[PDB]
């Protein structure tokens, strides 16, 4: 019986030694088997393989815990999705533009460009070790693994067009948002006021205005009487804040934000561009970079940097 | 001097003695006495099944000599 | 009866190293402290397998950084 020594893993941190017969396909002995992107489930082992490392779906409980303490997921179809999409992101190119790692356009990856470029500008620390060791690699110019995790954590397929407002919602639930707390207050002319205090993922995300400066002043919402309420930010403790709104012509001013995203396109078919406030407004379109003095455009998401704020509204 | 720190996933093998009618809460408590890991920070896995904290060994068809895998929830 | 549960717990150990020691030297620092032999030792830092002929500096392993240790399991 002709055999060779090869390693199975689920995290590419802990390797399990395996001896394989050169008659049966990989999928017969290991189950679904991927080798650094390539689905080798239905193929027989070749002589060149000895010493390599293969990715396998977790079949034994020793692997479930190994792939749970690194990907932080219980889903059986995660490595199937991570590895199915990492084969494509490894074929992409990640141009370093304006001291930032972007993604050259391919397979409608527009949203992953702005998402990845925004992450290098705001303060985020990921809780999963898979994101922990793949973001590190992403900031060094090679984000092949990083964009695959995002395509699995958001359950999107390579080619499936995506949304930046929603795509960043999944990363934030897998990020260290514990000391983040937002207290809002709502005031109706006839009901008085109610104070709401929310902590975590919802203390950095808001949909209803892109101007943070307005959030302190107030935005108007329907009341439980039939009348108008006024909601405003009382206190905010967080390294940053995300303000988002449906795409619309908004004017961005230098040093007023940290970075933003633009949605130039039609409903359910579009394209994302990234605007960042360096010395002068830079518009990062993946692998193309164009600067301008002012930026008036269809901006949908705006990111502001924060440390701690207390409202001045007595 | 320098203060480098390494993250580990140490592996071990322990031998519990139980009656095939105890609960995972009872099994989780045997781990605490035998190793010191609290039952609240204890996650048990058997053939893909997260061991519920109130089910008994039989409700999961545990054998004699069949080996479970213990992890701890992220804390 | 006579049931065995395998334990794979997470730990975090703190080595004392100089920013010019080799991965052979760092791997051995695990050995005296925990007992995992250097041949069964795989270490990763910032998404990068630490080769057995590079010094810490070749990775910018500054004072305070977190490494990840993996194990070449057998069977
Ligand atoms: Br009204
Ligand atoms: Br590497
Ligand atoms: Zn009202």
């Amino acid at each position: 019986v002709r055999t060779i020594k090869v390693f199975t893993t689920v995290d590419n941190i802990n390797l399990h030694t395996q001896v394989v017969d050169m008659s049966m396909t990989y999928g017969q002995q290991f189950g679904p088997t991927y080798l650094d992107g390539a689905d080798v489930t239905k193929i027989k082992p070749h002589n060149s393989h000895e010493g390599k490392t293969f990715y396998v779906l977790p079949n034994d409980d020793t692997l479930r815990v190994e792939a749970f303490e690194y990907y932080h997921t219980t889903d059986p179809s995660f490595l199937g999705r991570y590895m199915s999409a990492l084969n494509h992101t490894k074929k992409w190119k990640y141009p370093q533009v304006n001291g930032l790692t972007s993604i050259k356009w391919a397979d409608n990856n527009c949203y992953l460009a702005t998402a990845l470029l925004t992450l290098q500008q705001i303060e985020l620390k990921f809780n999963p070790p898979a994101l922990q060791d793949a973001y590190y690699r992403a900031r060094a110019g090679e984000a092949a693994n990083f964009c695959a995790l995002i395509l699995a954590y958001c359950n999107k397929t390579v080619g499936e067009l995506g949304d930046v407002r929603e795509t960043m919602s999944y990363l934030f639930q897998h990020a260290n948002l514990d000391s983040c707390k937002r207290v809002l207050n709502v005031v109706c002319k006839t009901c008085g006021q109610q104070q709401t205090t929310l902590k975590g993922v919802e203390a950095v995300m808001y949909m209803g205005t892109l101007s943070y400066e307005q959030f302190k002043k107030g935005v108007q919402i329907p009341c439980t009487c039939g009348k108008q309420a006024t909601k405003y930010l009382v206190q905010q403790e967080s390294p940053f804040v995300m303000m988002s709104a449906p795409p619309a012509q908004y004017e961005l001013k230098h040093g007023t934000f940290t970075c933003a995203s633009e949605y130039t396109g039609n409903y359910q078919c579009g394209h994302y561009k990234h605007i960042t406030s360096k010395e002068t407004l830079y518009c990062i379109d993946g692998a193309l970079l164009t600067k301008s003095s002012e930026y008036k455009g269809p901006i949908t998401d705006v990111f502001y940097k924060e440390n701690s704020y207390t409202t001045t509204i007595k | 001097k320098m203060q480098i720190s390494v993250k580990t996933l140490m592996r071990k093998r322990i031998t519990l003695e139980v009656e095939p009618s105890d609960t995972i809460e009872n099994v989780k408590a045997k781990i605490q006495d035998k190793e010191g890991i609290p039952p609240d920070q204890q996650r048990l896995i058997f053939s893909g099944m997260l061991l519920e904290d109130g089910r008994t060994l039989s409700d999961y068809n545990i054998q004699k000599g069949s080996t479970l895998t213990l992890g701890l929830i992220l804390r």
